[PDB]
RNA sequence: GGAUCUCUACUUUGAAAAAAUUAGAGUGUUCAAGGCAGGGCCCCCCAUUGAAUACCCCAGCUAGGAAUAAUGGAAUAGGACCCC
């Protein structure tokens, strides 16, 4: 469809506008059968370095892998409706708080590792650069407590994401609050 | 020397190839592996001539930093560099020990032949191990023409070159003598030096009479 | 086998420091090591370090500033109260003017001076001076 | 070292090794303080400026005295990379 | 080093960092599970099934194409053997040594190896009882073990 | 080797050292497309095949298990993939 | 006894505790060891005359912290929430 939120909440003008572009694209393209079974949860547009902005289209986790097969086509087509706006597709994963000794509860179900903050933040980093692939990951712990993550992407698919490394840093900083610099080693 | 005027020209690299300054024997020291370009098929290690030129000017900078030229000591124990260091000492103004270095020359103060320089320059670190070891008891730096199979036990400026070989060692003493004089107000650096590199070449007594 | 990976980390740093090295690679990475290297870095004993993150325990490459004399651990990891902390300072630290004893308290891994200000004790990891 | 009032009480501040930050002892006779002259940009002649480097006896005896001076020359833009 | 012998050799596999299936691998999760079921029925241990898929079908890691390991795929369907593969091969070796030891009576080397294998059987079975993989009444009997292999 | 850069080593050293003693461990193996001279179907074969690999629905043998890499049969061309 | 998840042992507080002894506050037995008394003003008054305080392992009790070290939770699921 267009958008199916979990709760009874309704999208705003921008999230509905992105949903309108998705249903309109499926009507007059080869993505008809693939976009009918898929939908999105939310779509938030943020700003990046300079006078540029990018949007973050959230997709449910069970529909993530099916969304990756057509992401290379959806990114090029959606960036034509919004020229100076990059698009990214990051799944909507929930982070469960770790079980402390103060929060009163009865039957918490062990908090699986997939819901940990470390696993979610690493999964977001992978889906943010889906056309490429993380080949290595460094953590530059500077002189102070502030660290810096250095992600090593594939040498291939570089001509596609060589300009989105600035948007990937702004998106990952907006969702997780971490500094990331991307490199392309050989 | 990292400038543009301190780069070796075509006539300098031709003399290194003619003498054999890049040939570095069959053995290799782990301290000299950064100065070797690539080992040949016959086990010979090729010494990088560009890195030799950088260590040569770095050696010439330390020599000019010595105010009194007499405070520089140029020791050569082997016959291959006896007359080379004598012409080097005369061209610059430094001291020299062309014969046999008497033990205790730098340490035994009451000895007659007692000389305390400010900068030691030896030909072969292995053949001149006694002047190097004795200079360690004092604060005497070291500039040595180090081959590939040459230990850097007490070497401060290792000049990678073919220390063994009459034409090879004589050219290095001639190259250093020119760069030390060029860094001073003696040579214009545009006209080639009048002194030929054949004046520093050790000649066997069989070839002198002919 | 490999027990007390923090000991193998500080032993590698202490050795590489005496050899005059500038960078030392630590094979097993741990949050206890990073919390230990951060306290050593906040006082100007080691430089920056990159946590090389493979899909395993991970490795660390630490820069050395030549200011460290010796870094070691206390293997039994005794429980240090706020009253017995003064006794550990005299035995381990070479002087009352410098050197630190990294403790593990409920407020986090920190040195002995910070444990006095926060008024809390715990277990002792090691020392560095 | 100070006397908590601005009084430097050390009778002499020794030289730290420019390669390993090691204190050069008063009886470290193998220690070396070598000076490297600076040349002019246009003519490459000696002007009067030089750079000082101190290497202790341990580093020098070990054999890492020439590599340390080489890295120290590249840092101060003395020899080419 | 080893557990019952000297030697500090490190000859093991080095898995890559990329936890993703390559682009040239078109076998989906369902296709891989069908291959495992066919190979598990004909009597192939999980170690042998992964070897065939790796060297003939290009499946570098079954854990990546699917969401579970090879043993969990068989345990879910119900094709996992009664006793684990590693414990089965230790008992298989002990029976072979003991059968050789009852014919050759004065080979003190084989008698020494039988103690080493049976020591590994008891410690491996002890780990399985803690994980509730084996019944608490399980016990390796040197006489009745030949009927289990 | 007193000040050696351990974070950015040259690829010649990483390729030379053991697969486990690298900065980040990586296998020395790969996958290849063995092409039988008679048939035309492409079959992905592991470098160290460790198993007698034959074409499915044919007779020709592709590889032979050895101590290290598999010894491919004569005429069986291959190419590695990444 | 490897690494890994928000970046009941340990630890801190309180309660409770025979004094004497020890540490220690006050106080010129002529000083001191000690004592617990005694000082100041012209029939009293002032210094609430004083006769403090600390320590009292471990265990038990209580209230915080959640790093470190153990430990449990959903896998032949009806497991957690609803539905009702």
């Amino acid at each position: 469809a267009k958008i199916v939120k979990p709760n009874g909440e309704k999208p705003d003008e921008f999230e509905s506008g992105i949903s309108q572009a998705l249903l309109e694209l499926e009507m007059n393209s080869d993505l008809k059968a693939q976009l009918r079974e898929l939908h999105i949860t939310a779509a938030k547009e943020i700003e990046v370095g300079g006078s540029r902005k990018a949007i973050i289209i959230f997709v449910p986790v069970p529909q993530l892998k099916s969304f990756q097969k057509i992401q290379v086509r959806l990114v090029r087509e959606l960036e034509k409706k919004f020229s100076g706006k990059h698009v990214v597709f990051i799944a909507q994963r929930r982070i469960l708080p770790k079980p402390t000794r103060k929060s009163r509860t009865k039957n918490k179900q062990k908090r699986p590792r997939s819901r940990t903050l470390t696993n979610v933040h690493d999964a977001i980093l992978e889906d943010l650069v889906f056309p490429s692939e993380i080949v290595g990951k460094r953590i530059r712990v500077k002189l102070d407590s502030s660290r810096l993550i250095k992600v090593h992407l594939d040498k291939a698919q570089q001509n596609n994401v060589e300009h989105k490394v600035e948007t990937f840093a702004g998106v990952y900083k907006k969702l997780t609050g971490k500094d990331v610099i991307f490199e392309f080693p050989e | 020397g990292g400038l543009d005027v301190l780069q070796m020209k075509e006539e300098d690299v031709l003399k290194f190839l003619a003498a054999g300054t890049h040939l570095g024997g069959t053995n290799l020291d782990f301290q000299m592996e950064q100065y070797v370009y690539k080992r040949k098929s016959d086990g010979v290690y090729i010494i990088n001539l560009k890195k030799t030129w950088e260590k040569l000017l770095l050696a010439a900078r330390a020599i000019v930093a010595i105010e009194n030229p007499a405070d520089v000591c140029v020791i050569s124990s082997r016959n291959t560099g006896q007359r080379a260091v004598l012409k080097f000492a005369s061209a610059t103004g430094s001291t020299t020990f062309a014969g046999r270095f008497t033990p205790g020359t730098f340490t035994n103060q009451i000895q007659a032949a007692f000389r305390e320089p400010r900068l030691l320059i030896v030909t072969d670190p292995r053949a001149d191990h006694q002047p190097l070891t004795e200079a360690s008891y004092v604060n005497i730096p070291t500039i040595a023409l180090c081959n590939t199979d040459s230990p850097l036990r007490y070497v401060d400026i290792a000049i990678p070159c073919n220390n063994k070989g009459p034409h090879s060692v004589g050219l290095m003493w001639w190259m250093l003598a020119r760069e030390v004089l060029r860094m001073r107000g003696t040579i214009s650096r545009e006209h080639p030096w009048e002194v030929m590199p054949d004046l520093y070449f050790y000649r066997d007594p069989e070839e002198i009479e002919k | 086998v490999r027990m007390n990976v923090l000991a193998d980390a500080l032993k590698s740093i202490n050795n590489a420091e005496k050899r005059g090295k500038r960078q030392v690679l630590l094979r097993p990475c741990s949050k206890v090591i990073v919390r230990f290297l951060t306290v050593m870095m906040k006082h100007g004993y080691i430089g920056e370090f990159e946590i090389i993150d493979d899909h395993r325990a991970g490795k660390i490459v630490v820069n050395l500033t030549g200011r460290l004399n010796k870094c070691g651990v206390i293997s039994p990891r005794f429980d240090v109260q706020l009253k017995d902390l003064e006794k550990w300072q005299n035995n381990l630290l070479p002087s009352r003017q410098f050197g630190f004893i990294v403790l593990t308290t409920s407020a986090g891994i920190m040195d002995h001076e910070e444990a006095r200000r926060k008024h809390t004790g715990g277990k002792i990891l090691g020392f560095f001076f | 070292m100070q006397n908590d009032a601005g009084e430097f009480v050390d009778l002499y501040v020794p030289r730290k090794c420019s390669a390993s930050n090691r204190i050069i002892g008063a009886k470290d006779h193998a220690s070396i303080q070598i000076n490297i002259a600076e040349v002019d940009r246009v003519t490459g002649r000696f002007n009067g400026q030089f750079k000082t480097y101190a290497i202790c006896g341990a580093i020098r005896r070990m054999g890492e005295a020439d590599d340390s001076l080489l890295r120290l020359a590249k840092t101060d833009s003395i020899v080419a990379k | 080093g080893r557990m019952h012998a000297p030697g500090k050799g490190l000859s093991q596999s080095a898995l890559p960092y990329r936890r993703s299936v390559p682009t040239w691998l078109k076998l989906t999760s369902d296709d891989v599970k069908e291959q495992i079921f066919k190979l598990a029925k004909k009597g192939l241990t999980p170690s042998q099934i992964g070897v065939i898929l790796r060297d003939s079908h290009g499946v570098a890691q079954v854990r990546f194409v699917t969401g579970n390991k090879i043993l969990r795929i068989l345990k879910s369907k119900g094709l996992a053997p009664d006793l684990p593969e590693d414990l089965y091969h230790l008992i298989k070796k002990a029976v072979a040594v003991r059968k050789h030891l009852e014919r050759n009576r004065k080979d003190k080397d084989a008698k020494f190896r039988l103690i080493l294998v049976e020591s590994r059987i008891h410690r491996l079975a002890r780990y399985y009882k803690t994980r509730r993989v084996l019944a608490p009444n399980w016990k390796y009997e040197s006489s009745t073990a030949s009927a289990l292999v | 080797p007193l000040a050696k850069d351990l974070l950015h080593p040259t690829p010649e050293e990483e390729r030379r050292r053991h697969k486990k003693k690298r900065l980040v461990q990586s296998p020395n193996s790969y996958f290849m497309d063995v092409k039988c001279p008679g048939c035309y179907k492409i079959t992905t074969v592991f470098s160290h095949a460790q198993t007698v690999v034959l074409c499915v629905g044919c007779s020709t043998v592709l590889c032979q298990p050895t101590g290290g890499k598999a010894r491919l049969t004569e005429g069986c061309s291959f190419r590695r993939k990444q």
